[PDB]
């Protein structure tokens, strides 16, 4: 992947999110 | 020439009916016997081009594995776009076996046996087999397990290095066996140990390789994860049935300038799938030793980009480059 809540998530850690297949991953 | 093709490749191994382990299970309806015969002709004057990023036999082997987890591996409860699935959900025997793919009639699978090889572009040394090697189709994160070494130097292939979004597949030459145990009598704690000196060195001619294709005036760096989800922070794998959830922030904490590297990790109940986007929950561990003893054969990585410094990162997580590992040396093609 849900690449809005990824994004919604890493953001949160200083960083974007990308889907790693079905995964979340921050950059 | 031949022209590259997609058809339905069939898989062949030496599953056996008598035994509940569920990739023989899986193969034993899905697969034939390994082939008794088989056959590698060089083609004399041949070069071909390759590109080991576009290669139907990946997705292929992708659906299959999706297939074998979906028919073995039952959760308690699944939930995807918002919908939620419950079912029995026996523990099982989970250890996974070498999968063969083989071209049926009309077809050809062409294997590139250039030493070098990077995965895309001509390869002058070309030969056609009857089936690839024996695959194991170990899914994990981080770390490949498992697989097949490069022959001679380590091997990394990008089909972007310049592209910092690109996952870098590293092919070591020499195995670094990891062994992880939830030992006999916390039910969820457990660890993986393996030789410091054979890791550090690994990560030095990894590095000595990324030099190479970044500029030997670069300094290499390798840090942990940057975030996400548990799968891809960790090193996860699946062993015996249990899910893994293994902290390797030792194993990518490193530049240039204890006997054994002991990894703390977790079993976990409730995953993220990697067949598709949702959750699920399995039961609680089974009883008992549970030990996994692996070959680690090779890595994904992702490199930050973005001054005179190169950040690179445990990776992973599309399973397609896991298989892509392996199958990088292979292409379909039509006979005409
Ligand atoms: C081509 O590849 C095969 C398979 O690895 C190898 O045996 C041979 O020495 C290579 N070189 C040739 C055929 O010139
Ligand atoms: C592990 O690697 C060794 C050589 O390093 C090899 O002999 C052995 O077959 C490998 N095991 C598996 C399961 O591939
Ligand atoms: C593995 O490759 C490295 C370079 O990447 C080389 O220094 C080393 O000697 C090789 N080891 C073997 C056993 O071939
Ligand atoms: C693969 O190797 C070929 C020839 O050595 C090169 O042209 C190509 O750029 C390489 N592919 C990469 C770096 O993705
Ligand atoms: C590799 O990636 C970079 C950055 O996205 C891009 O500028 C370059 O054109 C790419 N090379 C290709 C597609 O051959
Ligand atoms: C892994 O286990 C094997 C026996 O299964 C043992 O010989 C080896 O020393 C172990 N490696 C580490 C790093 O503990
Ligand atoms: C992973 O290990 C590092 C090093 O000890 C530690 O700082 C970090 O908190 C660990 N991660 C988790 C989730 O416990
Ligand atoms: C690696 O292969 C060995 C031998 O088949 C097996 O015991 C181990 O569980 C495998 N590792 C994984 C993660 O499948
Ligand atoms: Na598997
Ligand atoms: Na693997
Ligand atoms: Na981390
Ligand atoms: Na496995
Ligand atoms: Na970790
Ligand atoms: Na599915």
């Amino acid at each position: 992947x849900n690449l809005h809540f990824c994004q919604l998530r890493c953001k949160s850690l200083g960083l974007l999110g990308r889907c790693a297949x079905t995964y979340c991953a921050c950059v | 020439v031949w022209k590259e093709a997609t058809t339905t490749l069939f898989c062949a191994s030496d599953a056996k009916a008598y035994d509940t382990e569920v990739h023989n299970v899986w193969a034993t309806h899905a697969c034939v016997p390994t082939d008794p015969n088989p056959q590698e002709v060089k083609l004399e004057n041949v070069t071909e081009n390759f590109n080991m990023w576009k290669n139907n036999m990946v997705e292929q082997m992708h659906e299959d594995i999706i297939s074998l987890w979906d028919q073995s591996l039952k959760p308690c409860v699944k939930l995807t776009g918002g919908s939620v699935i419950t079912q029995a959900c026996p523990k099982v025997s989970f250890e996974p076996i070498p999968i063969h793919y083989c071209a049926p009639a009309g077809f050809a699978i062409l294997k590139c046996n250039d030493k070098k090889f990077n995965g895309t572009g001509p390869c002058t040394n070309v030969s056609t087999v009857q089936c690839t090697h024996g695959i194991r189709p170990v899914v994990s994160t981080q770390l490949l397990l498992n697989g097949s070494l490069a022959e001679e130097e380590i091997v990394i292939r990008s089909e972007n290095f310049t592209n910092n979004a690109k996952t870098i597949i590293v092919q070591l030459n020499e195995s670094v066996v990891i062994n992880c145990t939830r030992p006999n009598n916390d039910i969820r704690q457990a660890h993986c140990n393996l030789s410091k000196t054979q890791w550090e060195n690994t990560l030095e001619q990894i590095a000595i390789k990324l030099k190479e294709q970044f500029g030997n005036n670069k300094t290499i760096i390798f840090n942990p994860s940057s975030g996400g989800d548990p799968e891809i922070v960790t090193h996860s794998f699946n062993c015996g049935g249990e899910f893994f959830y293994c902290n390797s922030t030792q194993l990518f904490t490193w530049n240039d300038t204890g006997r054994n590297i002991t990894l703390p990790c977790r079993i976990k109940q409730i995953i993220n799938m990697w067949q598709e986007v949702g959750k699920a929950m399995y039961a609680p561990p089974i009883r008992g030793q549970i030990r996994c003893s692996s070959n680690i054969t090779g890595l994904l990585l992702t490199r930050d980009g973005g001054n005179g410094t190169e950040i690179f990162r445990p990776g992973g997580g599309d399973m397609r480059d896991n298989w892509r590992s392996e199958l990088y040396k292979y292409k379909v093609v039509k006979i005409e």
